[PDB]
């Protein structure tokens, strides 16, 4: 194993800080720090051959000889999330560029007036149709998992509105199963 | 000269128009380590030994002579296309180990002052040509950028025969003889 | 016509790895016009043929050049040269012959290291007279050698020795002639 | 700068799929890395002289060709199912990095029959009437449903403008049938702007699907690549 | 894992074409 990621994936709040391990077998070149977005496409953060660098909310450092290179994150934002590379020179077996097994960063948004609501919603161009939307809960609580065929969840997702502090969580759930309410599924929660 | 306990030459490469003549080797202390067969792309060893324990990948040095196939072309251009000087190489002939009559030896042909690095070294017994026995170590660089190769020939001690040492290069307007006898 | 052009990388080693120095020349035909020295700390420009370049190298690649130094010096020294070419011991071949006042040419070839001591002595005396000497001879193939001469004039009986020290013998050899 | 093509494709398993990029960084090195199950980008072929193409990692069942020096295609001869992912071109001068500078992505997806290809079903959900109530916010929802292969993309298009503020897509497709996932998302509007019946309200999925080059029966549609739609007003 | 042997790069200069 040539690159080693660490930790695999992580979770944080807003402002909280975090670093990200990266040991190698040999003596690497140069190392390259990135990060995919949602989108799916990769920015490079860092390059460094020594020392360490830093640029706003981000720093990291590289030693060849102790055969290592971390990034510490402070401060985390929403923006922040996505997953991390670190990529490094080979130089011994060509000078190929050897990735790590990628982090996945989860930057939660800490809610502090938890409304959890559930909602349900209709198709103005389906009779039938009808979807559950389990809304502004707070970060910690872990959403409810589908278990049957016909039902299904979806994860946490997150959003945010530029008016203000509108960040909100929630999640969403639909089935081809009789017609079984909105709490008939959810039930590990509250307010509907 | 810069003074040291040991001195390493990695990345030792060279590269030459026309004809598309590169090389790339690794020496420590002065002794050739191993170069790199470009057309094979093999890590070809000088010694046994070393090559079986830790090991090179042919790759690091097919891509500097690469880079140096580019750097040529731009300082060929920016010094208004000067042409190399040729030098004239100094042969120096001798035994491997004690000369005793009969006993398998070995005969070096040392020879320095080249460049450009394009020479043919051939041996040569009694006025007639030799081939069998004879081996050749890549261009080895010395410290005023010009260079050095050996052609070792291993033979049986005989007061008979006559050996010389051919060297042809461009910075000589004729071969160049060196001739060794275990008689003198 | 003809053009050559040539990089050399070289590594200084001293006192082990406590000190290390790395230097690296761009060289035109035989003429050397860029040149980093970690000593320096950058590229250097050295004729006016890369004058410009030496800008161009630090603006690109000066950062990574200097850790060379620790990856590719350090690395190599530690981890492939100290397990190979250090570890190499020859024991040298040690042959006193004798000229055409005659002359003891005592051959002593097949070694490495360079490290050695070549003394002559004459009936347990140590002899600095007459004896002269070669610089030592690279084989090529890894293996050193030197003819240690000793001019005199031989009496019946009379013993001699060449003594030779070396890292690959625990105890001095000796060769003795009469 | 660097740019490749196609930027997605679907093919059988047992057909040619030719990746090209196209660089104009006058760089002398080209990579091409391939994307898995989020563990890496692996090197497969890489090239430093127009017409040489040198071996990566996993090489094994793609053929690489650098014919110009802007030029770097990747060619499976005989699609796999393993071969799907998402495949990165990157280039450089000199000696990464630093001056390395990545493609794209170019997402394959590899089926054994074409007709199992579908576009989806999207609907979107208009709010609850309680939430614009009680928390003055106007919740809409996207479904995306019944399509294959896992490569659609969504956005939402207040006034004929697109947004970011506000909106949440889910980043993977949850596969329900063998071959239908379905995915959503979400787009929140304080409640006074929902009531605005001057505000238009638009949920845009792209299907990725076949091209001309596919062959196509002539009994169904067929699933090629195309912006579906479903759309909403203001009320009050 | 047996360590390999690494090789000091020489690096291109501007060229432009
Ligand atoms: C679906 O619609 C989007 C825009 O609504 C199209 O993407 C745009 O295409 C033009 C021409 O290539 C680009 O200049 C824009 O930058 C694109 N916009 C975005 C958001 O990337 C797209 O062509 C349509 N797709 C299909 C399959 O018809
Ligand atoms: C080296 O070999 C070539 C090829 O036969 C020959 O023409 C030439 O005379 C030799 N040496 C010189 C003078 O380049």
């Amino acid at each position: 194993m040539p690159v080693e990621q660490n930790p695999p994936a992580l979770s944080l709040y807003e402002g909280a800080d975090s670093g990200l391990r990266c040991n190698f077998s040999t003596t690497m070149k140069s190392v390259q720090w990135f990060q995919q977005n949602h989108r799916g496409r990769l920015i490079t953060l860092f390059y460094l051959a020594q020392g360490t660098k830093e640029n706003g909310r981000l720093k990291s450092t590289f030693n060849s000889k102790e055969r290592y290179s971390t990034l510490h994150i402070k401060d985390a934002q929403l923006e922040d999330s996505g997953t991390y590379f670190c990529a490094a020179e080979d130089g011994g077996s060509g000078n190929k560029l050897i990735f790590g097994t990628g982090t996945l960063l989860s930057v939660k948004p800490n809610i502090q007036n938890p409304e959890p609501a559930v909602y349900q919603l209709k198709d103005p161009r389906s009779q039938d149709s009808t979807l559950c939307l389990f809304t502004d809960f707070d970060s910690q609580i872990n959403v409810p998992k589908t278990m049957e065929s016909g039902t299904f969840i979806t994860d946490k997702c997150v959003l945010d509105m530029k008016a203000m502090d509108s960040k909100s969580n929630g999640a969403i759930a639909w089935s081809n199963q009789t017609s079984f309410t909105c709490q008939d599924i959810f039930k590990e929660t509250n307010a509907t | 000269d810069i003074e040291a306990d040991h001195v390493g030459f990695y990345g030792t490469t060279v590269y030459q128009s026309p004809g598309d003549i590169g090389q790339y080797t690794h020496e420590f202390d002065g002794d050739e380590l191993f170069y790199v067969d470009l057309d094979k792309k093999k890590t070809v060893w000088r010694l046994p030994e070393f090559g079986q324990l830790i090991l090179f990948e042919p790759q690091g040095g097919l891509q500097n002579i690469a880079a140096e196939k580019h750097n040529l072309g731009i300082l060929t251009k920016r010094s208004n296309f000067t042409p190399a000087t040729n030098e004239a190489p100094q042969a120096t002939v001798f035994p491997k180990s004690p000369v005793l009559l009969g006993q398998p030896n070995t005969l070096i042909c040392f020879v320095d002052n080249i460049f450009p690095p394009v020479i043919n070294i051939t041996w040569l017994r009694n006025s007639k040509s030799v081939t069998d026995g004879v081996y050749e170590t890549s261009f080895l660089v010395n410290r005023d950028h010009s260079f050095h190769k050996l052609s070792y020939l291993t033979f049986i001690p005989s007061d008979d025969d006559i050996y010389d040492c051919k060297v042809e290069h461009w910075g000589l307007e004729e071969p160049v003889l060196k001739h060794w006898s275990s008689a003198d | 016509r003809h053009f050559v052009h040539q990089f050399k990388g070289e590594c200084y080693f001293t006192n082990g790895t406590q000190r290390i120095r790395l230097v690296t020349r761009y060289i035109y035909n035989r003429e050397e016009y860029l040149r980093f020295d970690s000593d320096v700390g950058e590229y250097r420009a050295v004729t006016e043929l890369g004058r410009h370049s030496a800008e161009y190298y630090n603006k690109q690649y000066l950062e990574r050049t200097r850790a060379e130094l620790d990856t590719a010096c350090r690395h190599n020294y530690e981890e492939t040269e100290v397990p190979t070419s250090l570890r190499r011991l020859e024991q040298p071949n040690v042959a006193i012959s004798l000229s055409r006042h005659n002359t003891l040419v005592c051959s002593v070839t097949d070694f490495y290291p360079a490290k050695i001591k070549v003394r002559w002595f004459r009936n347990g005396q140590e002899e600095t007279v007459g004896v002269s000497s070669t610089q030592l001879i690279r084989n090529g193939d890894w293996t050193f050698q030197v003819l240690v001469m000793l001019e005199m004039t031989p009496h019946q009986g009379e013993v001699y020795t060449c003594h030779v020290e070396h890292p690959s013998l625990k105890s001095p050899i000796t060769v003795e002639w009469s | 700068a660097v740019t490749q093509s196609p930027r997605s494709k679907v093919a059988v398993t047992g057909g040619k799929v030719t990746l090209s990029c196209h660089q104009t960084n006058n760089h002398d090195y080209m990579y091409w890395y391939r994307q898995d199950t989020g563990h890496g980008l692996r090197l497969i072929h890489y090239s430093y002289v127009a017409d040489s193409t040198e071996k990566g990692d996993i090489p094994d069942g793609y053929k690489a060709s650098r014919p110009s020096q802007e030029n770097f295609s990747l060619i499976l001869e005989l699609a796999s199912l393993s071969q799907t992912a998402v495949y990165f071109c990157a280039s450089s001068w000199d000696r990464a990095g630093n001056t390395l500078y990545f493609g794209e992505g170019s997402r394959l997806i590899v089926v054994e029959d074409l007709r199992n290809v579908t576009p989806p079903k999207v609907s979107l959900f208009e709010p609850s009437k309680a939430e614009i109530a009680n928390k003055q916010k106007a919740t809409l929802v996207c479904l995306a449903r019944g399509f294959f292969p896992d490569h659609v993309e969504l956005s939402w298009w207040v006034n004929g403008k697109e947004v970011h503020s506000g909106v949440c897509t889910d980043p993977q497709a949850y596969k329900e049938s063998n071959y239908s996932y379905s995915l959503s998302s979400r787009l929140r509007v304080s409640a006074t702007f929902w009531h605005n019946p001057r505000n238009h309200f638009r949920c845009q999925v792209q299907f990725h699907g076949l091209s001309e080059e596919d062959k196509w029966p002539e009994g169904s549609p067929k699933p090629v690549t195309q912006n579906i739609s479903a759309e909403a007003w203001g009320r009050a | 894992g047996a360590m390999k042997r690494h090789g000091l790069d020489n690096y291109r200069g501007y060229s432009l074409g």
